[PDB]
């Protein structure tokens, strides 16, 4: 059951500047990785599929990639609020498996 | 020499219904900058223009720039 | 159908030729050339006109060979079986400036100027429509209408982002009779030579 | 637009049986696409449960294999959860979503429930 | 006929041939009269009932020709290569997918390719060709069929009592019609030769683009107008065929005991919602699918259909009895 | 066989191409744009079709721009479903090429394609 | 090309023919020339330009 090693175990951030999580497939992966997001409030949305490519509406700042193993999640600006918890998931096969996550507050 | 049509449309948008109609024309290109700069304008999906001022603006000078423009050319 | 995507009715101005016993002003028509060769030439084709065609309408036998013979069309090969130029004949038909479609479209962001010889029919009011498509390009792209790279904005064209850009700026064209070299006096004359081209 | 309504006992007593409902709007659950289950865990951590298709096969999770039971009423455009023999360790808010399938960009869940946050517990509740 | 030479050719037989340019805009504008007066002719046909016994096959054949004279002028414009020709041949072609199963290929071949290419404007003229004499042919079924029975009347009873030879009076008659006829033909060909013509036209043809404003001919305009007005492919097609075939249920439907609605108020009344119906559907033809057009065509394409099959048995069997009451003791 | 320069194509770019004497559409989809094409009711539809099956990458749509009805060539970034709107007889299509208003009986149809590099070989 | 397929030869056979020689090709993005090799559309070239 392919583990994916999320990282930093959660690291908040300042408010104006970037970030980058990222990911470690405990197998090749194929791209096959997509980037979730849930805030405090508990919904939970698509942001990234495929390892690189943006859902309907998440901002252009958005960015994430990787390859064979490793992936990141780019962000660029944390302003407005980014505020969430920012998941992993692998679907080159069955059973998929999500990450630890990386919360992300204020510092 | 001063355009022959430019002038003739000139002198038309400063006539009582070009005053009339320029301003129209204004207050909705006002309106437009206003509803710009907020945010999220560019997902505000059915967005104001003013294309439909603009064209009857341009019928009453054309009504009246096109009768007239030609006598003043070669 | 919103007024944006017809475009705006060109109006009715006063041409010379209007009327049921109206030749054209064969003097525009001689003016409207030039506007052409100096302007529009550059990206226009005009190639069902003949040279000779001109010669008793605009200009004089040799005032078209002269411009004929400014121009190198293909002639048949020598006795090795090799190309060779030749300048123009009475007998032929005005060259485009483009070599094939895709040069005329690198030259133009991809666009396709259209052959003007049949536009004063190949479009509804023509000659007005000519005249106004291009004595209306407006200063700005109108409050709220946002304009694609390399695209302008025309009230008369149909949603008014034509790729072409506007091209007469007041005298760019040395008038050689002595007419006051304007924009609505060098349009209403390609207009009247175009008039003629496709009639 | 497309919805995904949660609704069910989320307050269930051990050795027995969860059993959740996702009721969909904007979108059929026989055209196509996967419809899936997912449990966000105490610990803040995800996991996938199983789905049924959009033809009704069932690709469960193996470490709750023999627990569960995934099923669909059409007539009423709706997936079911049926979790048999709750322990506590079952305990974390439960998540309905809809996953895509394309060749190029496989799956990916966009379509997701609101929560349900079920609790194994021996207490009582006036039914 | 070439497909690279001929929509060059029409220009040269403008610009080049003499008198060339007065061949086309001929041929182009009469095309246009000979629809016309062919309207004309049908109406006073149905405004008389002269489509009735003992007329039914005269009426029929002409039918018959209607027909050929919309498939020979529909050729002769795919033969131009502009535009509305290029795409015109297209649908034209494409009403034959309409037939189950076949339907796809009896257009393929039909086209004698993947698309509107080559071997179709080549055998769109050859076709052009041919098809005129089958309607002169025909018109000389059409004249036997007349003659056997010999014209009716504005008043719709027997003419043997008071006939006179059609030398030299409707000779010199018809020859009134002619030249004026021949006056606004003039009219139009020396001074509005694109009056009627779509510009659309003067665009060589283009198989990736069609253009935006899909006017087709006028005289098929009130038949454009009831193909749209069916939001079904295989339906839409049969009602367009239907609104001409419909013209022949005519001396069935009509239920009177007298031919003509000379002296039929209530048939005069409908007759001109008819006509006036057919006017409007044509304007409808014209204007987008944009509403409430589509609802204007789909009431007016009732109206034309039900015109023959209901109005008018409905009507005239009513005025059979206005006849007897409206006069007799009991 | 043809062959299109994927790059060449700016996102959300509308591109024909001479493939077979029709012309082939390939719109570079937004993700707004991929999302409304696959949130949509199959049963609001007269040929009812999952977006995905119609598209290999989402984010290209490829299909034979002929207009199902009587054959014509539909004006794209067009009609009343982010589409294309064929002017022939009032077909509609939207943002997955289907058939929404209109006399045509289907969906623009989807040809054969394969993608190599940035090149899509549409034979 | 083609019409020798099933008569004198066999497909590639008459593709490898086919090939030996650069037919005149469509222009690039910019208008100008290109060759390219043969198909089985094609004409038997002749020795001589004309
Ligand atoms: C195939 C498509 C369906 C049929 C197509 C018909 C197309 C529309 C026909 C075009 C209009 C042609 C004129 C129609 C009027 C017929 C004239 C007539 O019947 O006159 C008798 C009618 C009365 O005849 P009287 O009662 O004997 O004088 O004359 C008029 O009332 C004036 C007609 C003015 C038009
Ligand atoms: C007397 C001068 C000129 C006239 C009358 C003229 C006229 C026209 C006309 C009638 C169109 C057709 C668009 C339509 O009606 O649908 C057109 C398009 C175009 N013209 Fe010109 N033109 C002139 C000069 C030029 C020049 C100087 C250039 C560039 C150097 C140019 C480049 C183009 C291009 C690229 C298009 C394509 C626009 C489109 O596809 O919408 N033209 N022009
Ligand atoms: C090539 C086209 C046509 C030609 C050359 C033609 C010729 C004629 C002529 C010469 C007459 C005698 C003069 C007159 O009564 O008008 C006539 C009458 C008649 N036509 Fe035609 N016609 C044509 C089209 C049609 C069509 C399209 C129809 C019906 C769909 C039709 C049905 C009739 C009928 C029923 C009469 C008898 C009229 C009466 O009783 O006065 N004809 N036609
Ligand atoms: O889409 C059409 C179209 O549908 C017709 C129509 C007009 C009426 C035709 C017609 C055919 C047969 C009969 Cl018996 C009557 C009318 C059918 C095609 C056209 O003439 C046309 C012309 C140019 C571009 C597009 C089109
Ligand atoms: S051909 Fe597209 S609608 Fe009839």
């Amino acid at each position: 059951d392919i583990e994916l090693t999320q990282t930093p175990v959660s690291l908040a951030a300042s408010l104006g500047d970037r970030v980058t999580i990222s990911c470690r497939a405990s197998q090749d992966i194929n791209n096959f990785l997509n980037w979730y997001q849930q805030k405090p409030d508990g919904t939970i949305k698509l942001l990234i599929y495929y390892t690189s490519r943006l859902h309907a509406g998440v901002p252009s700042r958005f960015s994430g990639s990787g390859s064979g193993t490793d992936y990141s999640l780019t962000i660029s600006n944390l302003e407005p609020e980014d505020i969430a918890t920012y998941f992993c998931q692998h679907h080159i096969k069955f059973p998929w498996t999500f990450g630890a996550g990386t919360k992300l507050e204020i510092k | 020499v001063t355009d022959q049509l430019e002038d003739l449309r000139e002198h038309f948008k400063n006539t009582e219904e070009g005053k009339a109609l320029v301003h129209h024309y204004e207050e909705c290109a006002e309106r437009v900058k206003i509803q710009q700069q907020q945010p999220g304008y560019a997902d505000l999906e059915h967005k104001e223009d003013c294309v439909e001022e603009f064209f009857h603006l341009q019928h009453y000078l054309d009504t009246a720039t096109a009768p007239r423009l030609f006598d003043k050319l070669k | 159908m919103t007024a944006a995507e017809h475009g705006l009715h060109a109006p009715a101005y006063a041409w010379s030729h209007n009327g049921p016993f109206e030749t054209f002003d064969h003097a525009s028509i001689r003016r409207g050339y030039q506007v052409y060769r100096e302007v529009c030439a550059a990206c226009h084709s005009l190639d069902r006109v003949a040279w000779r065609t001109l010669v008793g309408v605009s200009h004089t036998n040799e005032e078209v060979r002269n411009m004929a013979e400014e121009f190198e069309y293909d002639d048949e090969p020598d006795e090795q079986g090799n190309p060779k130029k030749r300048p123009g004949k009475l007998s032929d038909y005005i060259p485009g400036p483009y070599p094939n479609e895709q040069a005329a479209r690198a030259a133009n962001q991809g666009a396709l100027p259209p052959d003007l010889s049949l536009i004063v029919k190949a479009r509804h009011g023509g000659c007005d429509y000519i005249f106004s498509l291009l004595t209306g390009y407006p200063d700005e792209p109108p409050a709220g209408v946002a304009l694609p790279p390399g695209s302008n904005y025309n009230p008369y064209f149909p949603g008014g982002s034509i790729a072409m850009a506007r091209v007469l700026f007041d005298d760019m064209v040395e008038y050689e009779d002595g007419t006051p070299a304007t924009t609505s006096q060098m349009a209403k004359d390609v207009t009247t030579f175009l008039n003629w081209c496709a009639e | 637009e497309v919805k995904l309504q949660e609704s069910g006992a989320g307050l269930v007593q051990p050795s027995q049986s969860l059993s959740l409902t996702c009721s969909v709007t904007g979108y059929s659950i026989t055209s196509g696409y996967y419809w899936n289950w997912i449990r966000l865990f105490p610990g803040n951590k995800l996991e996938w449960v199983g789905y049924i298709s959009n033809v009704g096969d069932n690709n469960y999770n193996p470490s709750l294999k023999d627990r569960l039971s995934i099923t669909r009423d059409t007539s009423k455009n709706q997936f079911f959860l049926k979790l048999n023999s709750v322990t506590t360790e079952d305990t974390a808010t439960y998540y309905c979503a809809r996953s895509e399938y394309y060749s190029v960009t496989g799956y990916a869940m966009d379509y997701w429930g609101q929560g349900t946050t079920v609790t194994v517990s021996s207490a009582w509740r006036h039914p | 006929s070439n497909i690279e030479l001929a929509f060059s050719s029409v220009e040269h037989i403008m610009r080049d041939v003499h008198n060339g340019y007065i061949l086309r805009y001929l041929h182009a504008n009469g095309a246009s009269f000979f629809f016309m007066v062919m309207f004309m002719h049908m109406a006073k046909g149905l405004y008389y009932g002269s489509y009735r016994s003992p007329r039914v096959t005269l009426w029929n054949v002409g039918v018959i020709i209607f027909i050929l004279t919309i498939a020979t002028a529909f050729l002769g414009y795919c033969c131009v290569y502009g535009q509305m020709s290029h795409w015109g041949a297209t649908v034209i072609t494409n009403l034959f997918s309409a037939i189950p199963f076949v339907g796809n290929d009896i257009v393929s071949w039909l086209w004698g390719g993947f698309s509107v290419s080559n071997p179709t404007i080549q055998r769109f003229f050859a076709l052009h060709y041919l098809v005129p004499f089958i309607i002169a042919a025909m018109v000389i079924m059409h004249l036997m069929a007349l003659h056997i029975h010999g014209s009716s009347n504005p008043l719709g009873i027997t003419g043997n009592l008071d006939r006179i030879p059609m030398h030299s009076y409707f000779i010199f008659k018809d020859l009134v019609t002619v030249f004026l006829f021949m006056l606004i033909l003039a009219l139009f060909v020396f001074y509005s030769p694109n009056t009627l013509g779509h510009p659309d036209n003067y665009i060589p043809g283009n198989p990736l683009v069609t253009p935006a404003s899909i006017v087709p001919e006028w005289y098929l305009l009130p038949f454009y107008a009831i193909l749209r007005s069916i939001p079904d492919k295989l339906l839409g097609v049969i009602t367009m065929f239907a609104a001409i075939l419909v013209l022949l249920v005519l001396p069935f439907t009509d239920r009177s005991v007298v031919r003509g609605n000379t002296f039929k108020v209530l048939s005069k009344f409908f007759f001109f919602i008819f006509v006036f119906n057919f006017v409007l559907l044509g304007q409808i033809g014209a204007c987008h699918v944009e509403v409430p057009y589509v609802l204007m065509g789909q009431i007016a394409t009732f109206i034309y259909f039900a015109y023959f099959l209901i109005i008018v048995p409905v009507i005239s069997t009513i005025e059979n009895v206005l006849f007897y009451i409206g006069r007799v003791n009991k | 066989k043809v062959e299109v320069n994927l790059a060449a194509i700016p996102l959300g770019k509308n591109v024909v191409v001479k493939w077979q004497g029709k012309p082939v559409f390939i719109r570079h989809r937004t993700p707004h744009e991929i999302q409304e094409a696959n949130s949509v009711d199959m049963s609001a539809l007269k040929d009812p079709q999952t977006d995905a099956d119609r598209v290999k990458d989402p984010q290209w749509l490829i299909m034979l721009g002929i207009c199902t009805h009587l054959g014509c060539v539909p004006i794209g970034e067009a009609g009343d479903f982010g589409g294309w709107f064929c002017p022939c007889h009032g077909s509609h299509y939207d943002i997955s090429g289907r058939i929404r208003k209109g006399p045509a009986p289907l969906n623009l149809e989807i040809p054969a394609y394969e993608f190599d590099g940035d090149k899509v070989i549409v034979g």
